């Protein structure tokens, strides 16, 4: 109550100094069982691209894609991410990617 | 979809094809396990409001602490429609409201000088003998001067902008 | 189409033409006055963050506004308290209404509590308030003064008045039979007693019957009690909006915190997070302005309120048009959801009837002026009546007073005074 | 602890000033809250944007600043209206409103110079040491109602007197304090006495 009302002497009556709140224990990581991780070698390591009026559009689901292996490779020039970071996405799970 | 709660079970029937849920103010509240088919209830974690009443420190230093929105079992007790106090006595009388809390329950620091908590009174208990052929008529009087304070005016300020935001 | 503004009547003026009326009417009226609202206290911090450090660190660079909407809404909480506690709370002793409930013929069956339903309201209070039917961060704080206690006090507050008159409300209540002050209440707005001692059944009647109309219309209707009804419904679409503001990007990717948390990274989030309390500071200290704004409107009608309970239930008031339309004779408080009700007994005229006035009359060639009354003629003869209710009486000398010679009064006629 | 609205007042707007004033400490989002200090460590093109942002949040806290003393002159407004009402209602004349100018009958009120508010001193008349007494509404004495011009009908417990209604002054019921209306049949409440005539 001092240190809300920045004093030393309080007098008589009610004075709402702070707030209550549960600690958190612990943390759940619950997500769906997935395999087949999705095929990388063949959109990056590929035989060539197309041409830039005719860019070739691929779906890909129902997988698990590793963006970690990508940074970390040291092989690409520019990793720019944009909406989100170039971390903390090997801990989303994304409805429907493209390339 | 990240947060923190109390993952209980619940109640409502999730459609096939509904996965996520939301509420009247378009807040989650019930979500379905990515691993099994079981329809949880995310109940938000445990939290309120905290008001400490207190005497005047010249009184003495010993305080009380009230948890505003508890049942008493979130947190020498009291269980009061504003919270649960802790740290006062619930005593039978009722004096005049010292320390309003709400809901009628008022604290005041009384002797063993402890703090106590009991029920505003609303006044004393007066019975007026009516009848059909009684009357009261006064015999004597006495000239009362009271005193009332209004005010009339503040402190006639002036803040220039030109000289506050640039300096 | 075009409004009315009301029926075309034609008073018919004339210099010896009076309209004295020979009846009269109560009609207890009924006027709703807010007193309080709810108190709530929005959680600056849990409002605008909701539990993250991370924006909390933010947020404590804006300076005290968290402070100053924190300080606010709590004078705005004691505010509503010391509303209700100025209007309700105007007497010290708590009376109580005796066992033999006979009032010289009058019927407080459903004003006064009753011992059939638990201890709660009255009847035309519960009919009243049957009428008028843990979040993020906003939360509600109950009031001080119960609705036990706010009940409590109405029936204190009509005890003390049925069985005192105004004596209540200037010391130590008085004892004095319901007769005697509706007598004196009458005596206040010129009518005579002798009215009410003769025509107390047909005043009670009318009472009880007035009384039977408003508890029929309270029960049919619910829109009687409007502005309580607006008050509740513009606090729920305040707090409403307040929490729908939460679901706006104002300008950032998305409106959630932890989802933005979780994608983009702190350095480039930072300015995500500010938007978003820039937005949310911007919509909560709007939402504290109209409280404001609302708080000051309130605050004026309980004053309004308590000024119309301390100058008419524990008094008679004689402002024209203030607690009641009419000749005001007796109110009576009754509690309501954030309001109270008062039930004005007011003296309202009947049918009246053309006569023939004179400003004086000369006997001796003195002029003789009306010391209380008006003088009247049925066509043939003259006599003196009372100003709001036709009573007859013989001129004597009793009645008048003479001042000067009867030649400088504009219109006089001729009559004769009698000596007793 | 009397002149409390005034203390309180005065409370109000040390706060608020101290609080307008504190309000110059922070950045709300810059680099340093000391507008010389980015002028001298920034180029024109950074202090353009950090300037902004300053003049934002000092303009938004003075915005909340003039509210806030708007609303507070508002309700001094309405105040001083409710005093100079209770001076020329009570000091320049005899309110009859209840509970008006002090809790009883109004007599006279004293204005008191404060600071930055009125003093006001109202005497009352409270009536005190209450009697029990039989009342009656009407005597009858020849067959004919008698009810007082002012008074009330009261009785020690054999003879009935006619007194005040706010002070105790027994006096003989006679023809002068007391006129006839209509009969004795017609009354509830009717007590047969005798009517003195002078
Ligand atoms: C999913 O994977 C877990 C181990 O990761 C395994 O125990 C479980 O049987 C699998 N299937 C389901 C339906 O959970
Ligand atoms: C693709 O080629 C890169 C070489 O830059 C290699 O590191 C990577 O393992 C290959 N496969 C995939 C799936 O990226
Ligand atoms: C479905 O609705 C019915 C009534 O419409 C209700 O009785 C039942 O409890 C509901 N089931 C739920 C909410 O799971
Ligand atoms: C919660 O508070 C209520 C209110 O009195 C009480 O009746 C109840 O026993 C408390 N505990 C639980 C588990 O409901
Ligand atoms: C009336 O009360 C006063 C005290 O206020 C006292 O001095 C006086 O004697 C009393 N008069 C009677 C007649 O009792
Ligand atoms: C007579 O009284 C009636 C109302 O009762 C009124 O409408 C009418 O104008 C009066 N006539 C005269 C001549 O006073
Ligand atoms: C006066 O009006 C009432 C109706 O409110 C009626 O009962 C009564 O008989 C009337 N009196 C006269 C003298 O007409
Ligand atoms: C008063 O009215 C109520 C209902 O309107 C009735 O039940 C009660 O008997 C009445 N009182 C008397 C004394 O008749
Ligand atoms: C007027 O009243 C008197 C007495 O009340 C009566 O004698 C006289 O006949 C009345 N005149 C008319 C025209 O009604
Ligand atoms: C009253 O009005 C009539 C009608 O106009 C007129 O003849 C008479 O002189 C007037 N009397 C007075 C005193 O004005
Ligand atoms: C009243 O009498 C006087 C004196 O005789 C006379 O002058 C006057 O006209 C009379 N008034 C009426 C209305 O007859
Ligand atoms: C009047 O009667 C009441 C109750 O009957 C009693 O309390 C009071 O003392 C009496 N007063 C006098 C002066 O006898
Ligand atoms: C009432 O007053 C009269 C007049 O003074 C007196 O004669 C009588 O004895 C008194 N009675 C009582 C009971 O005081
Ligand atoms: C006055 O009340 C008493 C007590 O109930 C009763 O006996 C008496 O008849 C009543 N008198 C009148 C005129 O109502
Ligand atoms: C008053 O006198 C009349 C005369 O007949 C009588 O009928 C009546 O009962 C008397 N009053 C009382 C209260 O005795």
């Amino acid at each position: 109550t001092k240190c809300t009302l920045k004093s030393f002497t309080v007098e008589k009556g009610i004075y709402q100094t702070s707030n209550f709140r549960v600690q958190p224990t612990e943390s759940i990581v619950r997500f769906p069982n997935i395999t087949n991780l999705c095929p990388f070698g063949e959109v990056f390591n590929a035989t060539r691209f197309a041409s830039v009026y005719a860019w070739n559009r691929k779906r890909i689901s129902n997988c698990v894609a590793d963006y970690s292996v990508l940074y970390n490779s040291a092989s690409f020039s520019t990793f720019k991410c944009y909406g989100v970071s170039p971390t903390k996405l090997n801990d989303l799970c994304f409805t429907n990617v493209y390339a | 979809l990240t947060g923190t709660g109390v993952l209980t079970e619940s109640n409502k029937k999730f459609l096939p094809f509904q996965q996520f849920g939301r509420d009247i103010a378009d807040t989650t509240d019930a979500v379905r396990d990515p691993q099994t088919l079981e329809i949880l209830d995310i109940t938000p974690c445990s939290f309120g409001g905290v008001s400490v009443i207190t005497p005047g420190t010249n009184t003495s230093n010993q305080v009380a602490v009230l948890y505003q929105g508890v049942n008493c079992t979130e947190v020498n007790v009291f269980q009061t429609r504003a919270g649960c106090l802790i740290g006062a006595e619930h005593v039978n009388n009722s004096y005049e409201c010292d320390i309003p809390i709400g809901a009628g329950i008022c604290a005041s620091y009384q002797t063993s000088q402890s703090i106590i908590a009991y029920t505003m009174s609303l006044g004393a208990e007066n019975s007026v003998a009516y009848s059909n052929n009684s009357i009261a008529i006064p015999t004597n009087f006495t000239i009362s001067v009271t005193t009332e304070i209004l005010p009339v005016s503040m402190t006639k300020t002036s803040v220039d902008c030109t000289m506050y935001i640039c300096g | 189409y075009t409004m009315s503004l009301g029926a075309e009547n034609s008073v018919a003026y004339s210099n010896n033409s009076i309209a004295i009326p020979t009846n009269f009417t109560i009609s207890v009226t009924t006027e709703i006055l807010p007193v309080s609202m709810t108190k709530t206290s929005v959680d600056c911090t849990m409002y605008i963050c909701g539990d993250s450090t991370e924006c909390s660190n933010l947020l404590l660079q804006y300076g005290s506004f968290c402070t100053q909407l924190n300080r606010a809404l709590t004078g705005i909480a004691v505010e509503q308290d010391k509303n209700t506690q100025e209007v309700f709370a105007q007497v010290k002793q708590i009376y109580k209404t005796p066992p033999i409930k006979d009032f010289g013929g009058f019927n407080f069956s459903q004003i006064l509590p009753d011992p059939s339903k638990p201890s709660k309201r009255s009847f035309i209070e519960d009919l009243l308030f049957n009428k008028v039917t843990k979040f993020n961060g906003l939360t509600v704080l109950p009031p001080l003064l119960t609705d036990e206690m706010i009940a409590q006090y109405t029936s204190a507050l009509l005890a003390g008045t049925i069985t005192s008159g105004w004596t209540f409300g200037a010391g130590a209540a008085l004892q004095i039979p319901f007769a005697m002050q509706m007598a004196y209440r009458f005596n206040g707005i010129g009518v005579t007693q002798n009215v009410l001692y003769e025509n107390q059944k047909l005043i009670a009647n009318q009472f009880n019957s007035a009384i039977g109309k408003i508890q029929d219309s309270l029960s049919s209707t619910a829109s009687a009690l409007g502005k309580l009804q607006d008050v509740v419904n513009q606090n729920a679409q305040a707090l409403n909006t307040l929490v729908k503001q939460l679901s706006s990007n104002f300008g950032a990717i998305s409106s959630v915190l932890n989802d933005i948390l979780s994608r983009l990274d702190p350095p480039e989030a930072e300015v995500q997070i500010d938007r978003l309390i820039t937005g949310r500071l911007q919509s909560l200290q709007t939402y504290v302005t109209q409280q404001l704004i609302r708080a000051a409107e309130i605050r004026a009608s309980a004053n309004l309120a308590a000024t119309k309970m301390s100058e008419c239930v524990l008094g008679q008031s004689k402002r024209v048009d203030f607690c009641g339309k009419g000749y005001h004779l007796m109110s009576f408080p009754q509690s309501a959801p954030h309001g109270v009700v008062f039930l004005h007994v007011t003296y309202v005229p009947a049918q009246e009837k053309n006569f023939t006035t004179a400003p004086a009359i000369c006997h001796d060639g003195k002029a003789h002026f009306p010391r209380e009354g008006v003088f009247v003629s049925n066509g043939t003869h003259w006599f003196v009546t009372q100003r709001n209710f036709y009573e007859p009486q013989i001129i004597t000398t009793d009645n008048t007073f003479v001042s000067g010679n009867c030649d400088v009064v504009i219109g006089i006629v001729n009559n004769t005074v009698y000596d007793p």
